[PDB]
């Protein structure tokens, strides 16, 4: 709400979410902390499971 | 005789193998403190138990050094 | 005056106490809906009194 | 042996010391060891195995998450062990991330 994405679609701000990883012994959430944005019926055909964990991928770089 | 041969090899293997898997996962424990968590394993113990035990006298390990 | 009722205040006022972190603590296990918790304890207000049973085993 | 002689062995592993002279941990280790001796929770490699492959997924070392796959068949393929799931719960406690330096050995 306190950038601009908030003026967007209702849907696409509802769909995107925090992961959480799986817990590291002794480090920081810096680490550990990624967005996943999950994709659920017809989109998930061109938006495959190939496709976020690749994405995920970018986002750890 | 044989069979009492085979299975020094087969205990040898699997002792390498472990040691692999705890290299990788970056455990502190080496090749002679891991042939004694293994057996105490054998008999049937609580992972959860012994394993606060081995992170209690690694943490008390460093108070007298 | 106080014999008969203070020591009364005092085990009801343990008993709600308590019965009222059993609300909040099992319903803070539930993860609109956390916010049961969240609008019980507001601004600061016993949102943090007991972490968890300090136990083992 | 039994497991409290074998407590003591693993005193005198971790702590450099003899039997004669480390008493006091080893009170500490019958006192945690004992009471706390039985299962807990229900037995299943199958969790421990898909926990332990999440945990070599996103330290960014994907290739060893399916090596542990490899790893954790031969345990099978031999047969000398009768509780699986007890040292791979273990072993899964006492990891450490490196961050980084992913030094591989093998060979």
């Amino acid at each position: 709400r306190a950038t601009n994405a908030q003026f967007d679609s209702p849907e696409i701000l509802r769909r995107l979410d925090v992961r959480l990883l799986e817990v590291s012994p002794g480090d920081t959430g810096w680490d550990v902390f990624s967005l996943d944005y999950h994709v659920d019926g017809p989109i998930a055909t061109v938006f495959t499971r190939e496709c976020m964990s690749h994405y995920l991928r970018v986002f750890n770089f | 005789a044989a069979a009492a041969a085979a299975n020094l090899n087969a205990v040898r293997e699997t002792m390498d193998v472990l040691l692999e898997i705890s290299r990788i996962l970056n455990t502190g424990l080496d090749m002679e403190t891991l042939s004694i968590c293994v057996r105490l394993c054998e008999q049937g113990i609580n992972p959860e138990a012994l394993s606060s035990v081995i992170k209690e006298l690694r943490k008390a390990t460093e108070a007298l050094k | 005056l106080v014999s008969g009722f203070e020591a009364t205040i005092n085990k009801f006022d343990k008993n709600f106490s308590a019965h009222l972190l059993d609300l909040l603590a099992r319903l803070s296990i539930y993860s609109g809906m956390a916010s049961v918790i969240s609008r019980l304890d507001f601004n600061g207000f016993y949102t943090e009194r007991l972490e968890r049973l300090s136990a083992e085993r | 042996k039994s497991p409290n002689v074998l407590l003591q062995n693993l005193c005198c592993r971790i702590l450099g010391r003899s039997e004669a002279d480390v008493a006091q941990q080893f009170q500490y280790a019958v006192r945690v060891i004992g009471s706390n001796f039985a299962p807990t929770v229900e037995r299943d490699e199958f969790l421990v195995a898909e926990k332990i492959k999440k945990e070599l997924i996103r330290q960014r070392r994907e290739a060893d998450a399916a090596l542990f796959s490899e790893l954790h068949r031969k345990l099978h393929s031999q047969g000398v062990l009768k509780n699986k799931w007890s040292i791979l719960y273990l072993l899964l406690s006492l990891s450490e991330d490196p961050r980084r330096q992913p030094s591989k050995v093998s060979s």
